[PDB]
DNA sequence: AGACAGGCTGTGTGAGACAGCACGTAGGGCCCA
DNA sequence: TGGGCCCTACGTGCTGTCTCACACAGCCTGTCT
């Protein structure tokens, strides 16, 4: 008679973790259609997120605000020493694709490129808290703005910045990923060759520093930049050839009759599409000032 | 074995995350109560989003250095505070949503994205070195040398450094140069004796070291950084 | 007419499929797989075994089952054109399921590199793979949905014919999951300092284990194998395990002693971040000129 | 895509039947193919298998009886690679054909041995496959002491190795040249782990001056970046 | 050289097999007596 | 020192999805008049 008493209150608790489960599941701050169809686990996932970001965000101590998150030009992440999005903006959307309540709570290791998990431990590792460095994420939106089935994801390049938090310890980092937009689908322009030669200039080049640009085919540009900036742009260079997509810092580029000009790269790698492998180095390159100290001549093309 | 692992692995994972919620509320216990005393801190907590328009401007200003202008009060800790920005750009502001140019802050630049409805947020982002090809010829010359020897950067372009060294130190220099070259981007320190503008002799050092492509590994040029002491 | 045209499309499959049905007949494979396999995976043996052949013709059974890895060809393009048929037992993926498949799809992506440098064509080659593996640690299977990572040590030389790459992979073991007299035991925290040692390493060599804990190894470590043993315990960090090349390691009273480390990382279950290294170091030799004095902890 | 993915892949493996048959329609192709396949269940024999395994590793098969410890049957390749002969081996054990130190080491037993060379020897229960100064180095801490140094220094500046322990090399250095090796060590701390040469004199046993000169670079831990030491390789 | 039949290619549809989620069932300890 | 209550691991049912081939319509080519 053992066997079948034990089945009925074996079956009692099974009822009542489901309506448990069910309350617990329309405490999530989500629409009531979302939370019927979620999960025991997501229910599990989202719950601990929420928590803890409550737990944190409570050790911290008006229409205008809520504009911030159409106007910024990336989505807020937040990841644990775990490594864990306990916390996403729900524009993630928009620029990455994945879904808010697809994302939350999972393991910010498996959503990313597995090449970059190394330089992840090390940005979340913990007295300067600055972070920035570029962090290839999974993406599942197409070029003409169509979702697309994750199974077959491609990776895309974000620009991360944020501080580190330790807030009572546990800590926090709180990333803004940027998304870096590529050339062929938006001061002056640029391309370059894949071991890093001039192959095309903007003809704006010539009126912000006088440079004609058919002087400047053939030539390495590493000759043009200032000495102060090498080792920084060659760091950039080499994130340009492991990742495809970077972003450089203010550097200087020498003008013609003297002095420099302080401008911003936004290079992009672009793949021949037959073959699979590099064949340009297209480059978008921001001028934000104007020639300094032309008095003087620095170099021996100057 | 696919299906059975497959309860083995999820029953880990629920197992896991139980434990894991237990540990967060500070309110061991058996499961149905872990469940039922996180409901009940819901429902303490529960007075559709996870967090609020207060809460998210706080970890947009914790995360960078962003202020909001159209302007919000984040602007005095960072800035200490068409006129606000660089006279040269004011036609790039006129025209300009993404653009990087100089604000009032003496000048900081300021990054500035946005959309136009214009909303936007601004978030903030005795030696001198000098360029020598292969066989030393000037390439490049920065200001700090007017105070190392006193020579011009013009008069320095041109002329090869051994010629502006010691005879008897020449050798030395080329066989350094050629050590150089050779070892592929080690650095190499070698004292000698740099003639100033007045003919004296100061000793200088020489950190001399191959500059190559980051793809290519072509050799374009050799930093030199030099120290008087 | 069209209605032709349409039949025959029906009869030129007809031909298109008996052909395939019978191809795969004569392959040497098992008839209750055979019939089975579709028109990818019977074209794509047929390559590889076609390749094999041509790389061959231009007590012996026990050569495969002594060994504790199998042996793999790879081709410059990365073609997995040959493996042997013991493959199931250490990555549970069967031999059909693997032989022709492009060895960029069965490993992990920061290996691609290294593997695109040991293929260009010294011959000796040596490094440290991350293939697919589809065992738990009960020996069941799973699908490529959950596989999980394995490093395997693997060593073989490039030979040219058409030239192709031979290698026998072999899996690093966990010390977890299992010690004679000359071989011990020992942990290490994240930055590489002793943290516990096994009670036989006094006698090789006159180390007390009690004063060992807080102390880097990096000083007990001779000064000629500092950059090979420093690459490879990057390669350690970076991949998991790595079985470190002879390296000279100081005793206490002099001399060195030739030691080769089987080093192992350990994930907890719960953060999936590196707390601990364990490293089995296997003493091959007794202490070499005693008598000489190295470093300044052996002076005391 | 996908169904396009699967026929490109498809044509490229039709391409490449097509070259590699010793002698169009796909039909035909594919007839040439198991006509091929007539003329012509392991992908690989005994021997071929064999093969492939001495080509990978250079290695030899050998069994020994764990009873005993006498040798049975050795395999042809051991002579490539250890230069021994098998009618040695025959007739004889395996404790003889090993490093002294190691005999006690093998009675217990995945093993390693040198018969030195070092022989990687792995098999199961027994069947078996058994597979193969003008300067001198030196370390300093961040203060510049003599931390460590190579036997082969006696070659090069002809101190036995206990004379220069303990002493650092700036006392070691000329009183002239003192401020230059100073300098150098502080260029190399705040290099962070590049490579740097300086010369300067070096007094030998005997007390005369020559000529020296260095390459360092700090030892940075691979994972905290924690300074372990200098490693200077003097040439002389 | 233009039209006809045949070969080669691109896209949508149908089905056996398999992965995920959840529940019924029995196997071990839990504190008590 | 007496067996009941209750907690937890496993096989099974149902559902949604994956990957394979089948078939049709369109483009390119050899051949006949």
């Amino acid at each position: 008679r053992r066997k079948e008493k034990s089945r009925d209150a074996a079956r009692s608790r099974r009822s009542k973790e489901s309506e448990v489960f069910y309350e617990l599941a329309h405490q999530l701050p989500l629409p009531h259609n979302v939370s019927s169809h979620l999960d025991k686990a997501s229910v599990m996932r989202l719950t601990i997120s929420y928590l803890r970001v409550r737990k944190l965000l409570d050790a911290g101590d008006a229409q205008m605000n809520c504009f911030y998150l159409k106007a910024l030009d990336g989505f807020v992440m937040v990841l644990t020493d775990d490594g864990d999005m306990i916390y996403i903006s729900d524009n993630v959307n928009k620029y990455m694709g994945l879904t808010q309540f697809e994302l939350t709570g999972h393991s910010v290791f498996d959503f990313t490129h597995p090449c970059d998990h190394e330089e992840m431990r090390e940005m979340l590792t913990h007295q300067n808290t600055q972070r920035s460095f570029f962090l290839r994420m999974k993406c599942t939106l197409t070029s003409r703005g169509r979702t697309m089935n994750i199974k077959s994801a491609t990776w895309k390049v974000l620009h991360c910045t944020g501080h580190i938090h330790v807030y009572d310890p546990m800590t926090c980092l709180v990333l803004i990923c940027e998304p870096i937009p590529h050339p062929s689908n938006i001061t002056f322009l640029s391309r370059h060759s894949l071991d890093m030669k001039f192959s095309y200039c903007d003809e704006r080049i010539t009126e912000l520093m006088g440079y004609e640009p058919e002087e400047l085919l053939g030539r390495s540009i590493y000759e043009y930049y200032h000495a102060l900036d090498s080792d920084h742009l060659t760091k950039t260079h080499h994130d340009m050839f492991t990742k495809g997509q970077v972003t450089t810092g203010q550097y200087r580029m020498l003008a013609k009759r003297g002095g420099y000009v302080w401008v911003e790269t936004q290079a992009t790698v672009i793949y021949n599409t037959k073959n699979s492998q590099p064949q340009c180095i297209v480059c978008v390159n921001y001028v934000v000032s104007g020639i300094i100290q032309h008095d003087l001549i620095f170099s021996l093309q100057q | 074995e696919n299906h059975s692992e497959i309860e083995r692995r999820r029953r880990n994972k629920m197992t896991a995350y139980i434990t894991e919620l237990s540990d967060m509320v500070p309110t061991k216990p058996d499961k149905l109560t872990i469940l039922r005393m996180a409901v009940s801190h819901m429902k303490s907590l529960r007075g559709p989003s996870f967090l609020t328009d207060q809460e998210l401007k706080h970890l947009i200003l914790e995360a960078a250095d962003g202020f909001l202008f159209i302007v919000s009060d984040s602007v005095t800790p960072v800035l200490n505070q068409y006129d606000q920005v660089h006279p040269d750009d004011v036609d790039k502001l006129r025209e300009q949503r993404s653009f990087i140019c100089r604000m009032r802050c003496h000048f900081v630049v300021v990054h500035c994205t946005g959309y136009i409805k214009l909303v936007a947020i601004g978030r903030l982002q005795t030696e001198f070195i000098s360029r020598h090809n292969i066989e030393g010829i000037f390439t490049f010359v920065d200001h700090r040398c007017v105070a190392t020897v006193g020579y011009q950067p013009q008069e320095l372009l041109g002329k090869n450094i051994v010629e502006f060294c010691h005879p008897e130190d020449q050798q030395l220099l080329r066989d350094s140069f050629q050590q150089v070259v050779k070892l592929k981007g080690q650095v190499l320190s070698v004292m000698f004796r740099f003639r100033s503008k007045n003919q004296e002799w100061l000793w200088m050092r020489t950190s001399s070291f191959t500059f190559q492509n980051p793809y290519s590994d072509e050799i374009e040029y050799i930093i030199c950084t030099n120290t008087n002491v």
